[PDB]
């Protein structure tokens, strides 16, 4: 296994054969190593591109992609250095506590249909409220919040309700 | 691992292999034997000058009888080992049987000279074959003298190997024309041997048979006998059928081979089911059980008790693989016991099967996971060392859940959490 | 002059008449190659005459060029494509007529559609369609493992000694494949395992009229698997199943009819997947379950039950179509979707080719092993292909040299196999990561990326398990 | 695209036979390059 030995050991005519064995083998090993590196490097570069994208989308802005920035509605990320790599401290919004409510896609004031501009219809049981999707806040269902579309006949799930009009109190008062 | 400490996980330490129980050597059925009996136990013998040459071919020539038999005074084979004949095969075999004097018997060998070697029966220097001879004082000798055997005194030139000259014509030594008759300088070319039972050992007629074995590229017709063994099935054995060899468990197959066809073949080009040369049975090809061995251990810091997974094997082979019956009772416990769990992946020993499902600590395969767990009951105590053990179970997919789905209800969260998690990715390799 | 020859075969099922392509060669050269001088006069016609079309790609014979433009069935090169077509025919009855031939033409990119661009006009869709497409991606490969010693040295002490001289080649190779094996398990976990808790559907199906029955697992059939996926398993060729092979059943020349058994012979082992098929279905059930009842929320954290009809209102909200669209045409949409679901079933059932990608995953892998297996027969320079004969016939001093040749070849072959293996695995991984993102983004939520979720403003997707891969049913919105 | 036969053995029967001893190294290589060859077209169709 030692080149210096072979050189000291054999004359060139004979030595050439033995050294040749090592060269073909060793080179082949080196060849093996390089191929591994290229493949491995590709994997890392694949990660780098992803890393760049994460840095690009997650750090530089708030990414929309679900489970891109960590489990949950992503807030933001703080990139951190590391040896031969990077670490991100994603800040993600995860819903903690929940409560059941009864829903219906719409409500009829007049016999007409109302859908929520933003939110979904719910009820405390006594009264109906419309609220945002991921954190509960009920609101008095007024025309200001709701928009018109169709009538009660087609709706599936629509429930009779009363919508408050802020205008009436102004004129009557 | 080349380390004193081992992190928890599954590691492939070595390879499991069933060793072969016995060796089987086989050659085809014995029938169609060459007629040796005609040569050796022949009623009559030819003379040295014109010897009988019977070619032996298209048979399984069983030499063993000639080698083993006492009846022959000598049995010498130049080219090949006399023991080897049963194994060796020759393209063509010629048997030259002739009766010659005892003293002259030595002459029948390669590179020899003499009355027989030069004029009578010459052998090639390279000659490959065996010479077998025995005395026939009882048979050949006559009180009156047995003249019947002749050898040759004169010839135009020396005789080539295996050249025989039967010719009766009068040899003309001198100038005078013989005209077919003896006279001055004219002699019958052959002289007879006077064998008589009274004579000495050298004097006694001997029957010698030389089996030349011409070896050519051409198909070999005369091969040796078949030393075969019994066939054992359903066991990892080292089998040697006519042409090929290998290890596996021979079983009865349900394959219909054509009368002419000997061996099957894999799509892949493998040896799958073979026809036994002795019995027309079709036996299908199975590599003997083997598989990987993986050690499932908890970290060394935690414990040193382990569990082993014998991949892709049935629990049955492990006690047979080693000779459990042979072993000491300390060793015997390890082979079998209640504490064995069999899974699709293989036979896992050292781990108790558990009904309860938990998260997967170490993956076994086929959905089975192993972990080191102990139930602990102690005040203000973490699970301390106790009768702890390694358990294997169907890995829990997780606490199963269900959602109260309805036409009319929603679940809207009242409060949330701001969490932080870490996602780690490699950026660069070391610039080697 | 020389060049590759390609045969344009319309398909043996369809016809025997074929067309031959001579790559990058002038037509003039073709008669000289064929022994026109020697051959019979029947052959003479075949070499010359018209009915030869010269293309950039080379000289094509047997094909009649056509001016009309068609879509490209089989690519020739340089935009020329070949197809088998019949001109108008007489009525179907015995009569003498000539028809059917091989044509080469200028491929059409498709039908040109000029657009009436204007100062102040807009095209606003009156009606739409909720179609469904299928996207198939490979997830994992067959966890192949190979023992160097058996493969190279298989039960030969004299051999293994020679192998040791090689040093660490085996350990790395075995290590390499093992690394691959774990990665596949990693792939499956990452793709499917996206959800912590395993959800199950309630006994009531009332999904606003949407008909899920095909997609949900069918409690009944062995394995709680779905109907549509059931066909998927059927279309593919499973390497083997059961993981138990009778040893004895196997030993001689026939068992290798059983390919796996033969593989069992030469150190080639197939490790089982960590996540069993039954297990895989449950995920597919769960990922499906939360998607149906809870909306996207199950990705973020606790899944929140929401009626399905409500979800579409959100999902339509995702595209830029207000909720009013869905409810106003709730029944139709459900019907469209349900009828849509049925279509996959026929398409999947109709042609095996629907599954082509997965099949490829199996086939190259099948090919790799067989090629790997066949190499054993190669002499390389060696006197013979069998280790035993070398030992038997030759003295070790001579044998050592001979075996060494054999060793380098197989070791080289395995080296080619693993290297080849690594690359494909990488291909799979990217796909897997792609797959994971699709479940992550597309299933768990609704994707904004145009042409990520299938052609159209993306609504939602339902994953379905498949062998070594996954099938998605992207339900997309397209204007009618 | 590369044929091994010419690249290695180019019009040498004595060479080619020796190649066969090598087994499938060529058929595999040629296959890959072909596989590679089709791939780019697939790329172009996907892009444009």
């Amino acid at each position: 296994s030692v080149l210096n030995d072979i050189l000291s050991r054999l004359d060139p005519p004979e030595a050439e054969v033995q050294i040749d064995r090592l060269i073909t083998g060793r080179l082949q090993s080196l060849q093996t190593y390089v191929t591994q590196q290229l493949i491995r490097a590709a994997e890392i570069r694949a990660s780098a591109n992803l890393a760049a994208t994460k840095m690009s989308e997650c750090v530089l802005g708030q990414s929309k992609r679900v489970d891109f920035c960590g489990k949950g509605y992503h807030l933001m990320s703080f990139p951190q250095s590391a040896p031969h790599g990077v670490v991100f401290l994603h800040v993600t919004y995860v819903p903690a506590q929940e409560k059941n409510f009864t829903t219906a896609p719409a409500i009829c004031h007049d016999g007409k249909a109302h859908f929520p501009r933003e939110g979904v219809f719910v009820s405390n049981g006594t009264h109906w409220f419309v609220t945002q999707r991921n954190f509960y806040e009920p609101q008095i269902i007024t025309t200001d919040n709701t928009f018109v579309s169709g009538n009660c006949d087609v709706v599936i799930g629509i429930v009779n309700n009363t919508v408050y009009d802020p205008l009436q109190p102004e004129l009557d008062s | 691992l080349k380390s004193f400490t081992v992190e928890k996980g599954i590691y492939q330490t070595s390879n499991f292999r069933v060793q072969p129980t016995e060796s089987i050597v086989r050659f085809p059925n014995i029938t169609n034997l060459c007629p040796f009996g005609e040569v050796f136990n022949a009623t009559r013998f030819a003379s040295v000058y014109a010897w009988n040459r019977k070619r032996i071919s298209n048979c399984v020539a069983d030499y063993s009888v000639l080698y083993n038999s006492a009846s022959f005074s000598t049995f010498k084979c130049y080219g090949v080992s006399p023991t080897k004949l049963n194994d060796l095969c020759f393209t063509n075999v010629y048997a030259d049987s002739f009766v010659i004097r005892g003293d002259e018997v030595r002459q029948i060998a390669p590179g020899q000279t003499g009355k027989i070697a030069d004029y009578n029966y010459k052998l090639p220097d390279d000659f490959t074959g065996c010479v077998i001879a025995w005395n026939s004082n009882n048979l050949d000798s006559k009180v009156g003298g047995n003249y019947n055997y002749l050898y040759r005194l004169f010839r135009k030139s020396n005789l080539k190997p295996f050249e025989r000259d039967i010719s009766t014509e009068i040899y003309q030594a001198g100038s005078t024309p013989c005209n077919g008759v003896e006279g001055f300088n004219c002699y019958f070319p052959l002289q007879s041997y006077g064998f008589q039972p009274t004579n000495g050992v050298g004097y006694q007629p001997y029957r010698v048979v030389v089996l030349s074995f011409e070896l050519l590229h051409a198909p070999a017709t005369v091969c040796g006998p078949k030393k075969s063994t019994n066939l054992v099935k359903n066991k990892c054995v080292n089998f040697n059928f006519n042409g090929l060899t290998g290890t596996g468990v021979l079983t009865e197959s349900n394959k219909k081979f054509l009368p002419f066809q000997q061996f099957g073949r894999d799509i892949a080009d493998t040896t799958d089911a073979v026809r036994d040369p002795q019995t027309l049975e079709i036996l299908d090809i199975t590599p003997c059980s083997f598989g990987g061995v993986s050690v499932i251990t908890p970290g060394t810091n935690t414990s040193n008790q382990v569990a082993v997974l014998y991949q892709g094997v049935n629990c049955t082979e492990v006690p047979v693989a080693i000779h459990a019956d042979q072993l000491t009772p300390t060793w015997r416990v390890y082979s079998t016991g209640s504490n064995v769990f069999q899974t699709r992946a293989g036979c896992l020993i050292g781990a108790e099967h558990v009904n309860n499902s938990y998260e997967c600590d170490i993956p076994i395969g086929a959905g089975i996971c192993a972990s080191y767990q102990t139930q602990t009951n102690s005040p203000g105590s973490a699970g301390s060392v106790a009768s702890q053990s390694i358990i294997a179970y169907t890995m829990s997919l997780g606490a199963e859940n269900s959602v109260a789905y309805s036409n009319n209800s929603i679940a809207i969260p009242t409060n949330f959490t701001i969490s932080v998690t870490t996602e780690i990715l490699p950026v660069s390799m070391t610039k080697t | 002059s020389f060049g590759g020859v390609s045969v344009i075969t319309p398909g043996t099922n369809t016809s025997n008449q074929v067309a031959v392509l001579y790559q990058g060669v002038n037509c003039t050269e073709v008669p000289v190659a064929i022994h026109a001088d020697q051959l019979t006069p029947t052959w003479r016609v075949y070499s010359t005459g018209s009915n030869v079309f010269q293309t950039r790609a080379g000289c094509l014979i047997g094909a009649e060029h056509v001016n009309n433009s068609y879509e490209c069935d089989i690519p020739i090169g340089a935009g020329i494509c070949a197809s088998y077509q019949t001109q108008t025919n007489s009525p179907g009855s015995a009569g003498s007529v000539a028809s059917q031939s091989i044509i080469a033409y200028t491929m059409s990119l498709g039908a040109e559609n000029s657009v009436a661009y204007s100062n102040n006009s807009i095209a606003i869709p009156t009606n739409f369609t909720i179609s469904v497409t299928t996207e198939i991606l490979p997830v994992s490969m067959t966890k192949t493992s190979v023992d160097c010693t058996m493969y190279i040295c298989g039960d030969s002490t004299e051999c293994s000694n020679l192998l040791l001289q090689y040093g660490s080649f085996c350990t790395q190779l075995n290590r390499a494949l093992t690394g691959i094996a774990v990665e596949q398990d990693k792939n499956t976990q990452e793709v499917f395992a996206q959800v912590k808790q395993i959800y199950k559907t309630p006994p009531i199906k009332d999904f606003g009229g949407f008909n899920f029955s095909q997609i949900l697992p069918d409690p009944s059939k062995p394995s709680k698997r779905s109907f549509i996926e059931d066909l998927l398993f059927n279309k593919v060729t499973l390497a083997d199943a059961g993981f138990i092979k009778q040893y004895g059943d196997c030993l001689g020349d026939i068992a290798a009819r059983d390919l796996i058994c033969a593989q069992k012979f030469n150190g080639l082992t197939v490790l089982p997947p960590l996540l069993t098929d039954e297990m895989i279905a449950q995920y597919t059930s769960a990922l499906l379950a939360g998607t149906i009842t809870s909306g996207w929320t199950f990705g973020a954290g606790a899944a929140l039950q929401i009626p399905f009809a409500m979800q579409m209102a959100y999902r339509f909200n995702g595209i830029g179509v207000t909720q009013n669209v869905l409810y106003e045409n709730q029944k139709l949409i459900a019907n469209q979707f349900n009828s849509a679901i049925g279509k996959i079933q026929d398409s999947l059932s109709s042609t095996a080719s629907a599954l082509g990608k997965l099949q490829d995953v199996v086939n190259q892998n099948a090919q790799a092993l067989n090629t790997l297996v066949k190499q054993l027969s190669s002499n390389f320079g060696a006197i013979s292909s069998v280790l035993n004969d070398i030992l038997s016939r030759l003295d070790p001093p001579e044998a050592e040299v001979q075996i060494d040749r054999l060793i380098t070849g197989r070791l080289q072959s395995l080296q080619t196999y693993v290297t080849q293996q690594l690359i494909r695995a990488a291909e799979i991984r990217a796909s897997a990561n792609l797959a994971a993102t699709k479940m992550s983004e597309c299933v768990l939520g609704q994707s904004k990326r145009v042409d990520f979720c299938g052609k159209g403003y993306h609504l939602m997707s339902f994953p379905q398990s498949a062998p070594h891969g996954v099938v998605f049913l992207h339900v997309t919105y397209v204007p009618a």
